[PDB]
């Protein structure tokens, strides 16, 4: 980590001199809260049939989407005060901040 | 084992099961495909599992320049000392640069329009082809880097390509910062949340942790509720552009051919400027183009983006709604009546309870987007806290933040304050009429539009050696 | 590791009969930083990765 | 985690129902501040000859002990208001709270 | 490379090098041995290295009962249904129990007095034999467990071994908590910090993280400044005992034989009650028995415990003093003069700056113990913040905290309020005279002592189940 | 994994012909949990781990 530089590194290393991986790529997310897993440490809620979360059965994500999120597209309300460029910058911005890798098929 | 074609729950697959009476997927033996996110410490029975961020957390335009050293070299034009970003060598839109092509194993962009044989684009981030509106924004920022390096080359003949590349990159990063914090985040959070979570900038603070929080990767998907079911293209009088003015979203995913062969970025940028976003309402959360037919042209089955959001939060071991409410200093509803009050909607509160049993268990995305929106913002208090907290850390914990003493001179900062996204569109496209005031609010032609010549350019006189 | 389409421009500049010497050395060092030490190992990498580069050969 | 229980587990598992490893044995310590290693992620300050910390040479731990900690032991000041049991309860208590394992030779 | 004998720096060895003109180690090519703490994720270069806690964070008397299920079982007497902890089967201490012996592959206790052939003791934690004073405390709690179980058996005959064991364990755990938070921590922190960091308990909060913080494993080593250079033993008139009444500490480490063959735990306990702690002063931080001769009887060279602490903090990647000050919301000195003001000791500030160059780099233990002590405490503001914060989390984040509703009845809670460490000593040893007031402050015989008869026993009548 | 000195006393209870059957089966269960399924296995473990077992002939 050099003692004088002039521009950003590509990877983000060395932005923070005292803890040089902070904000750099290919590093773990920070946790603001302790993680909540079915088995404490690894398995997601919904993994093992019959295993409840905090006293209640886990709702299928698709089931939630069906009951709560689904609406008739003809009802769509346009935003009088936001352009579609507003949506798009947010996705562009998201792509500057985080990408969470997964294994490949 | 192959999560794309199989419904077996064995690592790393965590497929979404199908309820009875699904409106689309009738066969309960089927599933929606899902790969669990890569663990930081694979195979451990000591660590609590955590996920990886492959990008730089900083608002550094890494989606343009890449977050890894090899990729970053590949994106550059190494055939001269002009400090440029490689451009497409086969195609142009009306004389101007397109992104270079990538060379992937299973190129999804080739599976949209098979005959066109237009592969996916190569950029600093791998998702640049996912919708042509995203691609256009990417192409814009590429061109603006080349324009800047060219202008700097003229102004400073001495400079080598490294110098030109870095200086342009540093300008482009500062524009993403300024557009984001001055123009975007206020319209996300609303004035009240903005002052509370982003008070006026003081200086760099090397004790502020600038990492993306795990929860933010899920919370910032609030933006799925803004998505409109069509891609709109408008001609140079901002009229529907024939013969496909309104393309359903499920025919634009990975449709790189549409940029190259159906009129370049100009029509797409005009449609983002002159069309409204979708409004998030409690009974109109998210459209079926992303909820039923996400990526349906390039996969065995249409995905459900909202449902993937919720499965992902479980994959990442994210606490539920009440825990995040508590984190944020907001009251935690325990009953259906209390949840009703918090949501200003007892009907929605009953439907959340019927699924989840307790507000403790409501998935963070579902909870966040359910909340009523702050005055003059497009998220509620829970998401405003998560989003606002994150962006404060990205600002105050960034040594290369544009306002930080010593990054830019006072003259450079003054020049940089004059930038805006509409100007960048003027500078790098064939559009001459653009959104006024705030590009993110303006949405109606012609009342919200101006000629380009009314907008001051970025003056680079303070970059002279 | 895959050869990209835009790098096909950098084979033209190497084969250019009066291109600047310090340009053509930069491109050789670029390709040599990814394991390709000759031009014959630059066309053999473009081949495998799906392009046509016998538009130079006989 | 069973829903009724009446005694502590030996390992500390299930004390916290929502995050049942918290405070259990053979788990990573929580970090209140980001770590500071020579290389950012693993090597301790003082590992590599010549590598500074935040601008300055790393002092040998034994030198710090020699120059600051050492004193003539016959000049020891007894604590008028604490017993030696105060020392010993502290060690006992520590032994209730944390043991950091080391690899065996 | 074997870290105990090699001075080569290769993972996992991080030996302390020797400065020029060391007052004790003249051989500069020698080193003080040091194994790096086990990484939570071995061999990764994604993760930031972190260390492991092998024990339960909770104040649950896990140093008695163990923190792993196989160990916990081995500590129990499984030859009847009385719910007892296993006791030594070869030795007694005037008719009372000693801890059973462990069976270690490399046993350091056996190297302290070779002819005596007494191994280390087995307990809930592996360090119980590190000094006889610590051994004596582990032995006290073992006995107290067996006494409660015996008494509960008498009260509730139908209870089986598992029931008796668990109920006794639950009481011992409550007793450790009460002595810690009512009697001990207030004298550590002082009143001001006690109020700030440990306000009156309300209720269990399931959103409080109860984990031990990495930094606490280093900051709580403040106790090293309290260590006296001798083991003191006193007879039943509180007079010095026998031929060896004041044994240098470098001859008591792992000396289990002293408990077994030189008179039991009674004289040691008298010694702890009727001798002062060492005072920490800015010019008298730690004694040479731990700084020069730590464990010298059981290994190739004497260790330096202060030095180990600072090497360990670096091993664990701990931030320096100013970072911890900032985390606590305390001013961060930049100059020697400012450090002088903070320490109320310019001389020490100049010494710290000659070593470290900047206060940003002072190691947390060294900086923590250098601070002036809070009124009626024995740590400065920095260590008060870290220790206070930790113990607040262990209390509020513990579902079995003894005052959490549903853990004990009201009647049991009222019974528990009467317990004291002096009483526990009366009930499980041959000592008839003990510290009064607060045992941690009382230190001079006879001024601060009372007969055991004046102290009320723990009344278990509300533990009666029909 | 090492046999412990206090466990030798469990061997005594198991070879005592006048000790409650319940008591003994509890101890056999304790030893079976550590991979020792017969008394001859228990004595042998004690021997390997350094204890004199010669009063068990
Ligand atoms: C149960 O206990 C939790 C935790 O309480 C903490 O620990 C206990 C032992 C005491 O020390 C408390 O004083 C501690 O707070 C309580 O929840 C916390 O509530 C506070 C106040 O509402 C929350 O603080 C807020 O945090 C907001 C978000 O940013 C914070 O987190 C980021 C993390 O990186 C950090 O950068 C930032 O500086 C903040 O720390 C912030 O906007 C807001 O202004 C405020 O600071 C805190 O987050 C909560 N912690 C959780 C949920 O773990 C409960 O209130 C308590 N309940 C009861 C009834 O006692
Ligand atoms: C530079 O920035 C750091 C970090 O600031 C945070 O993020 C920025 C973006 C803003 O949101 C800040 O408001 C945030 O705080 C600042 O340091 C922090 O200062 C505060 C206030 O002094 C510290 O909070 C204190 O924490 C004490 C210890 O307990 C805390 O941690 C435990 C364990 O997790 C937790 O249980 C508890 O709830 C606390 O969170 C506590 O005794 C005290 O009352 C107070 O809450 C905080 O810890 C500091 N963080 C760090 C990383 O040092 C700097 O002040 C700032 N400097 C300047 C000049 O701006
Ligand atoms: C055309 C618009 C958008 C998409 C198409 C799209 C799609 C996705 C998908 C498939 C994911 C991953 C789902 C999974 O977990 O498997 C995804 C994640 C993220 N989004 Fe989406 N998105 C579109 C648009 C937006 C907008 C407008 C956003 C914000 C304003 C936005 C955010 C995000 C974020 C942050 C993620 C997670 C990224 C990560 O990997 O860390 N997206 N999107
Ligand atoms: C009564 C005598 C005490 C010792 C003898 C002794 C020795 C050690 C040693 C050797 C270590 C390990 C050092 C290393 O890093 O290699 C150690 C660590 C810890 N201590 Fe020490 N200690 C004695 C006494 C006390 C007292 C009175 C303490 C507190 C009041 C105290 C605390 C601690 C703590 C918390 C540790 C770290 C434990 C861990 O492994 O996490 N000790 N001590
Ligand atoms: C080592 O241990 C032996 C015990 O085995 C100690 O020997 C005893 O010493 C006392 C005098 O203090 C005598 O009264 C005993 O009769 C001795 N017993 C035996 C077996 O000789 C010996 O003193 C110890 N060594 C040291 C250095 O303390
Ligand atoms: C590099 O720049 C030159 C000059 O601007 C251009 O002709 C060439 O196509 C560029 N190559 C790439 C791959 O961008
Ligand atoms: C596929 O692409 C070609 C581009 O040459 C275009 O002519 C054709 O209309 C496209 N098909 C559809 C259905 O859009
Ligand atoms: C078990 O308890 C009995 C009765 O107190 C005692 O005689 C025996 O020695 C104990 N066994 C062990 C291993 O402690
Ligand atoms: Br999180
Ligand atoms: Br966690
Ligand atoms: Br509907
Ligand atoms: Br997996
Ligand atoms: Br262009
Ligand atoms: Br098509
Ligand atoms: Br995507
Ligand atoms: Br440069
Ligand atoms: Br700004
Ligand atoms: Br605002
Ligand atoms: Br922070
Ligand atoms: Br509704
Ligand atoms: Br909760
Ligand atoms: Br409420
Ligand atoms: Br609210
Ligand atoms: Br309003
Ligand atoms: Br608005
Ligand atoms: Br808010
Ligand atoms: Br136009
Ligand atoms: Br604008
Ligand atoms: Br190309
Ligand atoms: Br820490
Ligand atoms: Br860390
Ligand atoms: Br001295
Ligand atoms: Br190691
Ligand atoms: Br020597
Ligand atoms: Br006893
Ligand atoms: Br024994
Ligand atoms: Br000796
Ligand atoms: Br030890
Ligand atoms: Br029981
Ligand atoms: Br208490
Ligand atoms: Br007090
Ligand atoms: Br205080
Ligand atoms: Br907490
Ligand atoms: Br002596
Ligand atoms: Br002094
Ligand atoms: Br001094
Ligand atoms: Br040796
Ligand atoms: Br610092
Ligand atoms: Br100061
Ligand atoms: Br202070
Ligand atoms: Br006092
Ligand atoms: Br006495
Ligand atoms: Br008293
Ligand atoms: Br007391
Ligand atoms: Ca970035
Ligand atoms: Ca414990």
């Amino acid at each position: 980590c050099p003692e004088q530089d002039k521009y950003r590194t590509i990877t983000g290393m060395c932005n923070n001199r005292r803890s040089p991986t902070l904000g750099a790529s290919n590093r773990a997310f920070v946790r603001w809260l302790p993680a909540e897993y079915e088995d404490g440490f690894s398995l997601p809620y919904g993994w093992t049939p019959g295993v409840k979360r905090n006293g209640f059965p886990v709702a299928l994500a698709r089931a939630v989407s069906n009951e709560i999120v689904r609406f008739p597209t003809d009802q769509l309300t346009p935003d009088q005060e936001r352009s579609l460029m507003f949506m798009q910058w947010g996705q562009l911005l998201d792509h500057d901040l985080d990408f969470t890798p997964e294994p490949a098929a | 084992v192959n999560c794309e074609t199989s419904c077996v729950q064995q690592p790393p697959c965590f497929p979404l099961k199908i309820p009875p009476n699904d409106p689309r997927i009738k066969n309960q033996a089927d599933c929606i495909p899902f790969f669990r996110s890569c663990p930081a410490c694979p195979g451990s029975n000591i660590t609590i599992r955590n996920q990886i961020n492959a990008l730089t957390s900083f608002v550094d335009a890494s989606m343009v320049y890449g977050s890894e050293e090899p990729l970053a070299r590949n994106l550059r034009n190494m055939s001269n000392q002009l400090g440029l970003l490689a451009v497409n060598q086969r195609f142009q839109d009306n004389g101007r640069a397109l992104l270079p092509f990538d060379n992937l194993h299973d190129d999804p962009c080739l599976l949209t329009n098979r005959s066109a044989r237009i592969p996916c684009f190569l950029a600093g981030d791998t998702r640049s082809s996912e919708m042509p509106e995203l691609t256009s924004m990417h192409t814009l920022l590429l061109r603006e880097h080349n324009r800047l390096a060219t202008e700097l080359k003229s102004l400073n003949p001495r400079w080598d390509g490294e110098r030109l590349y870095q200086e342009a990159r540093k300008i482009v990063g500062a524009m993403v910062q300024i557009i984001t914090y001055r123009d975007y985040l206020p319209l996300v959070l609303g004035p009240t949340a903005m002052r509370k979570y982003l008070p006026t900038y003081r200086s760099y603070n090397d004790s502020v942790d600038p990492r993306i929080a795990n929860v933010f990767t899920n919370a910032f998907r609030y933006g799925h509720t803004l998505i409109q079911p069509f891609m709109f293209r408008l001609d140079n009088r901002y009229q529907p552009m024939e013969p496909n003015p309104r393309v359903p979203l499920s025919r634009v995913f990975f449709a790189s051919w549409r940029v190259v062969l159906e009129g370049g970025i100009d029509p797409i940028l005009r449609g983002l400027m002159a069309t409204p976003a979708k409004l998030n309402r409690q009974n109109q959360i998210a459209v079926d183009e992303i909820r039923e037919r996400l990526f349906e042209q390039v996969m065995r089955i249409g995905l459900d983006l909202p449902a993937l959001n919720m499965q992902r939060s479980r994959d990442h071991g994210l606490p539920g709604y009440n825990a995040w409410r508590r984190f944020c200093g907001l009251p935690q509803p325990e009953t259906v009546g209390q949840l009703g009050t918090v949501l200003r909607n007892l009907k929605l509160a009953r439907k959340l309870m019927e699924q989840y049993g307790t507000p403790n268990n409501i998935d963070i995305w579902m909870g966040g987007v359910s909340e009523p929106l702050k005055r003059k913002g497009r998220v509620g208090p829970l998401l405003a806290c998560i989003i606002g907290t994150q962006f404060r850390k990205l600002r105050d914990g960034d040594r290369f933040w544009w306002e930080n003493e010593g990054v830019f001179s006072m003259q450079q900062r003054q020049a940089l304050a004059q930038i805006s996204l509409p100007r960048i569109i003027c500078d790098n496209t064939g559009i001459t009429t653009v959104s006024k005031n705030n590009i993110f609010m303006s949405n109606s032609y012609p009342r919200d539009f101006v000629n380009c010549s009314t907008l001051p350019a970025l003056n680079l006189a303070s970059w002279r050696e | 590791a895959n050869f990209l389409e835009h790098e096909l421009s950098y084979i033209d500049v190497l084969l250019d009969k009066n291109a600047d010497q310090a340009t053509k050395d930069n491109l050789r060092s670029y390709f040599a930083d990814k394991g390709l030490h000759s031009i014959k190992d630059i066309i053999n990498k473009a081949k495998q990765d799906g392009f046509d580069v016998s538009k130079y050969e006989h």
